[PDB]
């Protein structure tokens, strides 16, 4: 949920 | 196939496969392409089932080569590609192997190399595709795998070759994944479909029974290398790792790990992962020039290939990334394991030299992927994030106007993002495994990752700082899950290593860097600097959210995940963390907030300050109580505690910042209260006072400026319309108050009494009330502008006032409670419902509970008997923490806040109603109504609230101005208006009586209808506590007048001794004071005040953008009001509307008549949907409310008049609707004085005469008649037999509710926890009176001892008319029940029965009941000219009447009928005479029904003859009914027995003579047919279902049934004819005389001619018996038991055909004959008669039936082995066997 910024 | 699987061939099925069958199966199996695949499967299945029914004959199938053709067709020839064939192949091979020779032949031809090739072939992929898009992925592969697994489990020799072929499939997949020439399709190859099907197959094979023998074999044959290599395959697509195939591979590896406990799966994965991580080190090395992503410099430099990302040479680093992702989505799956042993081997493997080499490379990969993802994302951003620089543009110029570059970059970034997500999931789950020796090195490497991420610094060329801040955010986002669990408890191993290794100093250095911007600006100036980077608020939000978790002592010290004792200290960790955090918060404490991420920053900063301020007490207390790893821990052990003098000055100066935050970011106010509360709980009351007085001075000036902001605008300098109205809402002061008041209110809620006394002594309440008075004109104006915009500060003020007067209430109640308690050793007692005793706690428990109650804590914990109990003083309940049992408790009884004065209350009520007038806002209406609810509990103010016409405003309120609690709260307010002193007194009497008489249940495990626990005064007063709170004075008066403590019976007569111990018992300190009610005193009804009638009438008028109180709500409310108060019922019933009072009103009419007429009927166009049901509820309530005669009589009268009106109405759908609705009301009300009135008023008569005033031909007639029968049936039988606890701003019929429940809810809202204090004062007062009266009554008792025609004919006629009409929708059953209940009366019974019989006889403008009897003409059922029934309709009237008569049996009319139209054993004779009449005699149905009636009643010459004629000439039911009638009548009389027997004999004789006149034609025509199959037409009149044979047999049967006839000519004819028939070719040709032959046996062979006939007809009697299922020895043919030559073999076999158990017989396969002889030959006959199941020593299990049949076969062979010399072949025949005369050997 910390990698949603790319997606 | 079915027959082989069926008994009755199990004997004989051996001779199927010695026929031609196998030669034709051989052809179907050999030609699966000419014959369909279904046919091929069927043939193989047939052979398979045979081989399983008789495996012996598998040798014969081997001898003729059918199995060798099957093998060739299923292995060497291509299998037909369909699901069922593949699903069946292994069961076939399970059969063909079964003979061991077959197994040899099957394994000879390399079967699995061929069978498994199916999974790698595109021809069979359509067979593998999921069927229906519902069954699992690979369902067919899994099924095939399970079948193969079974095959190996049965034939273990194949296991080694199967797994050899399985590994080959994996190897083949690897080859199709390895070489470049194939390309995976979504040359194209379906490599993901193959991989998925193979993996599902291998999953089923490896892990089905969990035997681990297959897993072990597979792992020992080196299959795990080919398995795990499939993840790394170059030509697998980029989206593989997320795909189902990858999950399938991971599932296989997980299955191996779980079922073998083998590390080898992870080790090899790590080896290959180590190989892959070493390949992509160029991802770690940056450009070392102005450059962007390495992935985009490897992509862009891939020439011009149209799709580079599809080639493993075009994009080696991206394909390697995806390989890594596939490997890492398997380690995730194998870590998601809960077996401590599998977990332990996972940790061991990860903590190895190879494990930590991989984990280091994964950590460097993680940081590389965060860099690359943030670079690619910034490059894909449209030239906004970069600073106009060629940072990655040089490679985008090779790649390439903007969309194409972004659309090539996007796949790359989806590969990087998803890899990173998976890798973060792996690290996070590895922390869990590490926490719960090699774990300690895993945690070391993971905290080295955390340090690397927090101290990572980019290449110097980075264009903007936001690339580091977005890295930092992810790093800060990644350390938080890895240091802290869900629920925010840390892992102390990880905090230990995060501290010792580093990352704490780097965490706070990243904060310093982010504020200072690399040292360009100091940290204290950074936050407020204009040029602060764009992403520094998102970073600071994440950093503060992490530090909030890091600082909290209640989790950092209390974490379940603590290390064991043997070193880490969480105390020194909190010392250093709070010390480091405090400085950074200083650097953010008062500066203005950021544009976004400023309220989350503020809230987490305030939470950190709260945790520090709470912690330094606890931390200091615990501190007082008190190679690399050791050194660093010791360094941090010498940590200066945060200075106690610094938090002091902070709490001193913090308030300017708190109020700055309340000005900037109001939503933070809830955390500021908590911060202030912790500073208060740090400091003294001298600081609490300073805080509260400063908040109050802020409120004071903001309020006085708004009071000066609303002085009426006389001079017009400002607009005076838009400006003034919106100035009240938008001035800065009006933004301040909305948070200064809310803060003051939260402080008040915590600090109840200090803040009450300050709000009192400041006078701020006067100012706030004045401001409320002044705002109202502005609000009214705004309503006149039609532009209301509510000042948000209004809701805080009302809530503050609410909690001020709640607080004052409770303190007064608590004050007079303290005045009645000794402050020393206040006895708490717990209630034993079972014995009824208030038993004391231990002294330590009592002292603990008292001390913690006096502190005002909501709950207190204590332990008794090692059981854990907790008390909840909100509810006063002891919960057992183990069981959850809740038990009541009590306290045993033996700063004065003035509150809101009269003037304040008056002004406040006026302001509230003004706010209700203008619909200010939902939440503001909620607050003002809550305040009104608290105020109006004094009836003086309820009257004030009702005299200002506020119930009209409340009814006018629209749904735009409504809230969840609106209707409860409004109902409570209206109840507060209705409850005047007298009505409240009477209702409290009702409640007290009800609660004392009924042993009410509770949420305290007080047993329902208990007689000890449910009845104690001390508990009943606790239940009645809401009533004491409603009004304590009235509640005392009522309870003193209506309660008495019970007197227990005189234990023993005698005053000297018995009464001494009766005074010791009854008056003892510990006793069980049960309650009895006083006898009811004749209370007069309280006169309703006139204003309460202008409140009730306005609702009754409201019966007559959507409205918030629709009619439905008003009706429910009125129903409740009526239920609880009887005055309301009388008023409503008496009330009446006036002409032109509303659009729906035409003339003066009652409310009830309107509810019945306009609101109650269903109508197709809605106004409110559920108005009809609620109106029904209202009327039921009004009826149930006794109200003497005032309500019940009026209701009944109005119901009657309504029925009359609906009748007289013109025929329409509206009339039908009204009628049906009224009948439903009658039914509901009925479901006893109401029934007495319905009888007195003649409602039964009207209901019955409803038909008359309805159209009989209308379509909607049956529904209204059903509806009117429903209450007629019931009546004839009965004769003749939400509220939210806290405002949202502050926070962060038996369906009708009773009065006590409403008071309970009101008490909860108004005074949640202060109820008990009142229950206590009232309890003391009451008991000091009831014990006195108990002792006075007891003295009095001792002294007295010492001195010692529903319905009239007309209504019934209308019901019979309904009986006449033909309506399918009409409930005939209900009508029949009504008529039966009416016919319980003898006079009514006589009239009804007689009229029905007359209708029957006659059968053989309102009365215009046309019936579609015939095709062309519609016939009127009634011809009136003396009333006749049209003969076309007669059979229907007869049918209905007969049904009615049958129902009555189970348990003038014409002249009345025309009078309408112009506007058991005695009648048995008539019913029998009706059998002669033509409409009945024609019809089968009517005749059967009549016969049924006759039979039921039965429980002269002509009438009995008519009955006999019926059977003679006509219906199996009819036949049985006639038999029963005749039998019962014959039992009735002897002379009738004789007459019936004579008549029956005569009928039989005539029938026989006509039969003989038929058999003579038959015989003659058989002569003429032969003398030159049988279809002689003379046979037809014997085949006929109604042939004289049938009648003759029936008559004879009845004659016999009566026995407990000269027909020799017929017998001779029958004999001759039978012989002639038998002479003919056809055999079944005889059966046309079976019934007559039966008759012959029935007559003859009385319970001989019969024997001679049977011999001369032997084969005929055999045909008879063989066809008959009649059991030979219970039917008539039993006599021939002893003359047995006269039956066929199979007839005797059918006739032929001890508790029996199952019984084992242990024999050896090689000795069965002699083993059976030894086992059994001494067994008894009855033990042999047990069911034998045969066990062959050491042989496998098999079908016990087949095993017994085999046993019998082997024995029947060995009988004829010459070695036993038992039997020898006949020297002539040589195939038979007879006793061997050489058995003496």
């Amino acid at each position: 949920s910390l990698w949603d910024r790319f997606s | 196939k079915k027959a082989i699987q069926d008994p009755a061939f199990s004997d004989g099925i051996r001779h199927v496969m010695d026929g031609s069958l196998p030669t034709s199966l051989k052809h179907i199996i050999s030609n699966a392409e000419y014959y369909g695949p279904s046919l091929f499967l069927l043939a193989t299945e047939v052979v398979t089932v045979f081989v399983f029914q008789e495996p012996s004959l598998l040798s014969s199938l081997q001898d003729n080569g059918l199995t060798d053709v099957m093998l060739h067709a299923l292995l060497i020839k291509d299998v037909p590609a369909t699901r069922e064939v593949l699903g069946s192949l292994p069961n076939v091979f399970s059969a063909l192997c079964l003979n061991a020779r077959g197994l040899q032949s099957f394994v000879q031809c390399q079967p699995f190399e061929r069978l498994f090739k199916v999974l790698l072939s595109p021809d069979y992929l359509p067979a593998m595709r999921r069927r229906r898009s519902s069954d699992p992925l690979g369902d067919t592969a899994s099924n095939l795998g399970s079948a193969v697994d079974e095959l190996m489990r049965h034939q273990p020799t194949l296991k080694t070759d199967a797994t050899t072929a399985i590994i080959k499939l994996l190897e083949e997949i690897c080859n199709l994944g390895r070489d470049p020439k194939y390309i995976c399709q979504k040359i194209p190859i379906p490599l993901m479909d193959y991989i998925l099907n193979v993996m599902k197959f291998v999953e089923s094979i490896l892990s089905n029974n969990t035997t681990d023998d297959h897993c072990q074999e597979f792992v020992n044959q080196k299959g795990l290398l080919p398995l795990v290599t499939i993840l790394g395959l170059p030509n697998l697509p980029i989206d593989f790792p997320t795909s189902a195939a990858c999950q399938a591979v991971a599932g296989v590896c997980k299955s191996i790990l779980t079922l073998s406990h083998e590390p080898k799966v992870l080790q090899e994965g790590l080896l290959q992962l180590d190989s892959i991580l070493s390949s992509l080190e160029p991802l770690h090395r940056p450009i070392e020039s102005p450059g962007g992503s390495v992935l985009l410099r490897e992509l862009a430099c891939a020439g011009n290939v149209a799709d580079a990302t599809l080639s493993a040479q075009a994009t080696p680093l991206l394909h390697a990334l995806t390989a890594a992702h596939a490997y890492i989505m398997m380690f995730v799956h194998t870590c998601r394991v809960g077996q401590s042993e599998i977990r332990s081997i996972s940790v061991n493997q990860w903590g190895s030299q190879l494990g930590l080499s991989v984990l280091s490379k994964l950590s460097q990969l993680y940081c590389s992927l965060v860099w690359e993802s943030t670079v690619l994302l910034s490059l894909c951003t449209p030239n906004s994030l970069p600073s106009g620089c060629e940072f990655g543009q040089a490679d985008m110029q090779k790649l390439v106007a903007m969309a194409a570059r972004i659309k090539q970059i996007k796949p790359l970034l989806s590969a990087s993002s998803r890899l990173g997500r998976a890798l973060a999931e792996l690290f996070g789950l590895l922390v869990k495994l590490c926490v719960g020796p090699a774990a300690r090195s895993t945690a070391s490497a993971l905290t080295k990752l955390l340090t690397k991420g927090l101290s990572w610094q980019p290449p110097p060329y980075t264009p903007t700082p936001r690339f580091r801040l977005t890295f930092f955010i992810c790093s800060v986002g990644f350390t938080s899950p890895m240091l802290f669990d869900e629920r925010k408890y840390p892992y102390h191993l990880m905090l230990q290593k995060f501290l010792c290794s580093g990352g704490h100093n780097a965490l706070f250095e990243t904060f310093n860097w982010a504020l200072s911007m690399g040292g360009k600006v100091p940290v204290s100036e950074g936050l407020e600097h204009s040029d602060l980077p764009d992403g520094t608020g998102e970073f600071l939000d994440a950093w503060l959210m992490l530090v909030e978790k890091m600082v909290n002592p209640t989790t950092v010290l209390e974490s379940p995940h603590s290390l064991p004792a043997k070193q880490f200290s969480a105390l020194r960790f909190l010392v250093v963390t709070q010390k480091a955090a405090f400085t950074c918060i200083k650097n953010l404490w008062n500066r203005k907030p950021l544009k976004v991420y400023g309220g989350r920053m503020a809230e987490s900063m305030l939470a950190i300050l709260c945790h520090i301020l709470r912690g330094e007490p606890v931390i200091r207390e615990r501190l007082s109580k008190e190679e690399e790893e050791a050194k660093c821990l010791e360094k941090f052990q010498d940590a200066d505690p945060l200075e106690q003098d610094e938090l002091h000055t902070f709490t001193d100066t913090m308030l300017p910042g708190c109020f700055h935050l309340l000005d900037e970011l109001p939503d933070t106010v809830y955390r500021v209260c908590d911060l202030i509360m912790t500073a208060i709980k740090r400091n003294g009351a001298d600081y609490r006072d300073m805080i509260l007085k400063q908040v109050v001075n802020q409120v004071w000036e903001a309020a006085d400026v708004l009071i000066k902001a609303a002085l009426p605008l006389t001079t017009s300098d400002t607009k005076t319309v838009s400006e003034w109205i919106s100035q009240m809402a938008t001035l800065p002061q009006a933004s301040n108050l909305a948070t200064r008041i809310l803060l003051l209110t939260l402080l008040f809620e915590e600090l109840k009494l200090p803040c009450a006394w300050v709000v009192e002594s400041s006078g701020i309440l006067n100012v706030l009330i004045k401001l409320l008075e002044v705002v109202q004109p502005c609000l009214q104006a705004a309503k006149e502008q039609k532009e209301v915009q509510t000042p948000k500060w209004i809701t805080p003020v009302l809530l503050l006032i609410d909690f001020y007067e709640k607080t004052a209430i409770s303190s007064k109640r608590r004050a007079q409670m303290t005045k009645y308690l000794q402050s020393n050793s206040n006895n708490w007692r717990w209630f034993d419902d079972r014995s009824g005793r208030w038993c004391s706690y231990s002294a330590s428990n009592n002292s603990t509970i008292d001390s913690a109650w006096k502190s005002g804590e909501t709950s207190v914990r204590f332990t008794a008997g090692r059981r854990r109990y907790t008390v909840q003083f909100t509810t006063m309940v002891q919960v057992n923490e183990e069981t959850g049992n809740r038990r009541p408790v009590m306290l045993t009884l033996l700063i004065l806040i003035q509150g809101l004065t009269e003037d304040m209350v008056t002004v406040l009520i006026r302001a509230c109603v003004s706010m209700l007038g203008v619909p200010v806002d939902p939440d503001t209406l909620h607050a003002t109504l809550r305040l009104c609810l608290r105020l109006t509990r004094d009836h003086k103010y309820a009257m004030m609230f009702a005299e200002l016409k506020s119930t009209r405003m409340i009814l006018n309120l629209t749904q735009s101005s409504g809230f969840n609690g609106f209707t409860p709260l409004v109902t409570l307010l209206l109840r507060h208006i209705i409850e005047d002193p007298c009505t409240l007194r009477h209702t409290m009497e009702k409640v007290v009586r009800s609660a004392a008489t009924s042993g009410a249940g509770s949420t305290t495990s007080g047993v329902v209808s208990g007689s000890l626990g449910s009845r104690e005064i001390n508990y009943i007063l606790r239940v009645l506590g809401p009533a004491a709170c409603r009004n304590p004075d009235i509640f005392t008066e009522v309870a003193n007048c209506c309660i008495r403590i019970a007197l227990p019976a005189p234990r023993g007569s005698g005053t000297a001794s018995d009464d001494e111990f009766e005074n010791l018992r009854i008056k003892g300190p510990n006793a069980v004071q049960l309650v009895k009610t006083t006898p009811l005193k004749p209370s007069p009804l309280p006169v309703i005040p006139d204003t309460i009638k202008e409140v009730i009438y306005d609702m009754l008028n409201a019966l007559a953008s959507k409205p918030l109180m629709p009619t439905s709500t008003i009706l429910r409310l009125l129903a409740e009001l009526v239920r609880s108060y009887v005055g309301i019922a009388t008023l409503i019933a008496n009330y009446s509307y006036t002409v032109g009072q509303s659009e729906l009103i035409k003339e003066d009419c009652s409310v009830l008549a309107f509810v019945l007429d306009h609101l109650l009927p269903h109508t197709q166009n809605a106004e409110d949907k559920d108005t009809p049901a609620l109106a029904r509820l209202f009327l039921a309530s009004l009826a149930a409310a006794g109200s003497g005669t005032d309500a019940q009589v009026a209701l009944v009268n109005e119901v009657k008049a309504a029925l009359g009106r609906a009748l007289a109405m013109a025929e329409s759908t509206e009339k039908h609707a009204r009628l049906q609705a009224v009948m439903c009301i009658i039914s509901t009300i009925m479901e006893n004085n109401i029934i007495r009135l319905f009888l007195k008023k003649g409602l039964v008569n009207d209901l019955a005469r409803v038909p008359h005033s309805l159209d009989l031909s209308s379509p909607n007639m049956a529904n209204t008649v059903n509806a009117a029968l429903k209450p007629l049936e019931t009546l004839s039988r009965i004769v003749n037999q939400n509220i939210p606890t806290t405002h949202p701003l502050m926070v962060r019929l038996s369906s009708i509710p009773t009065a006590l429940t409403r008071w309970t809810e009101e008490c909860k809202v108004l005074d949640a926890e202060s109820m008990h204090d009142c229950v206590s004062v009232v309890k003391v007062s009451i008991v000091n009176h009831l014990e006195f009266l108990r002792d006075e009554e007891l003295e009095e008792r001792r002294e007295k001892r010492r001195k010692q025609l529903l319905l009239d004919h007309e209504a019934l006629s209308c019901l019979l008319v309904l009986l006449f009409v033909d309506e399918p929708k009409l409930n005939t059953s209900r009508l029949h029940r009504v008529l039966r209940n009416l016919c319980y009366h003898a006079q009514t019974r006589h009239w009804v029965i007689r009229s029905l019989l007359s209708i029957l006889q006659r059968s053989s403008s309102w009365l215009s009941v046309s019936m579609d009897a015939a095709l062309g003409c519609r016939t009127n059922i009634f011809q009136i000219q003396t009333v006749h029934i049209h003969p076309q309709a007669a059979p229907v009237v007869c049918r209905h009447v007969l049904d009615t008569l049958i129902q009555l049996a189970k348990v003038d009319f014409w002249d009345l009928l025309v009078k309408l139209d112009n506007m058991e054993a005695s009648p048995l004779g008539q019913l029998m005479n009706m059998l002669s009449h033509p409409v009945i005699r024609r019809s089968s149905l009517l005749t059967e029904k009549l016969l049924r009636l006759l039979s039921l009643i039965s429980i002269g010459l002509t009438e009995n003859q008519l009955q006999l004629s019926v059977e003679v000439l006509t219906s199996e039911e009819g036949l049985e009914d006639a038999a029963n009638v005749l039998l019962q009548l014959s039992r009735g009389d002897s002379g009738t027995r004789d007459t019936v027997l004579k008549l029956l004999l005569n009928g039989a004789r005539h029938l026989g003579y006509t039969l003989c006149k038929q058999i003579g034609t038959l015989l003659a025509e058989l002569r003429e047919y032969n003398l030159e199959e049988l279809q002689l037409p003379s046979m037809s009149m014997l085949t006929s279902k109604t042939s004289t044979q049938k009648f003759f047999l029936r008559v004879l049967q009845v004659i016999i049934q009566l026995r407990d006839l000269s027909l020799d000519e017929l017998w001779d004819m029958l004999g001759e004819c039978l012989k002639e028939l038998e002479e003919s070719h056809d055999q079944h040709a005889v059966l046309v005389l079976q019934p007559a032959v039966e008759a012959f046996f029935l007559v003859h062979a009385t319970e001989q001619k019969f024997l001679r006939f049977a011999e001369t007809h032997r084969t005929v009697l055999n045909q008879i018996l063989r066809q008959s299922t009649t059991h030979l020895a219970d039917g008539p043919f039993a006599v021939l038991v002893d003359y047995i030559r006269v039956l066929d073999f199979d007839v005797k076999r059918k006739y032929f055909r001890l508790r029996k158990e199952d019984m084992a017989v242990h024999v050896r396969r090689d000795h069965v004959f002699e083993d059976s002889y030894r086992e059994l030959h001494r067994k008894s006959p009855e033990e042999m008669k047990n069911r034998l199941y045969i066990v062959f020593e050491g042989e496998e299990g098999q079908d016990a039936g087949g095993l017994l049949r085999e046993w019998y076969m082997i024995i029947s062979r060995e009988m004829f082995n010459p070695m036993y010399a038992l039997f020898r072949t006949s020297p002539g025949d040589r195939v038979t066997y007879t006793i061997n005369p050489s058995s003496h050997c």
